[PDB]
């Protein structure tokens, strides 16, 4: 997958987060992208 | 007297700190993936 320039590898699911209204994507404990937001849809899905 | 046992319990930081030692090794063998020793950058991508 590629996201708006974020490049990376992982299996796509639904997410329960909830970002801010100005961010895009999340990462975990100890530094690591595990959600994003689509675009074009503006849905958190998560990253395994 | 053995029932007083329960009391003084209710000591284990001899087994705490086997679990901290190496979930410490674990965070920092992580974090060490995350610096350029040098170089232009950190990701070989």
């Amino acid at each position: 997958f590629n996201f708006n320039g974020l490049k990376g590898t992982g299996v796509l699911t639904e997410s329960n987060k909830k970002f801010l209204p100005f961010q895009q994507f999340g990462r975990d404990i100890a530094d690591t992208t595990d959600a994003v937001r689509d675009p074009q849809t503006l849905e958190i899905l998560d990253i395994t | 007297a053995i029932g007083k046992i329960q009391d003084s319990l209710s000591a284990l930081g001899k087994l705490q700190d086997v679990v901290n030692h190496n979930a410490q090794a674990l965070n920092t063998l992580v974090k060490q993936l995350s610096s350029k020793f040098g170089a232009i950058s950190s990701v070989l991508n």
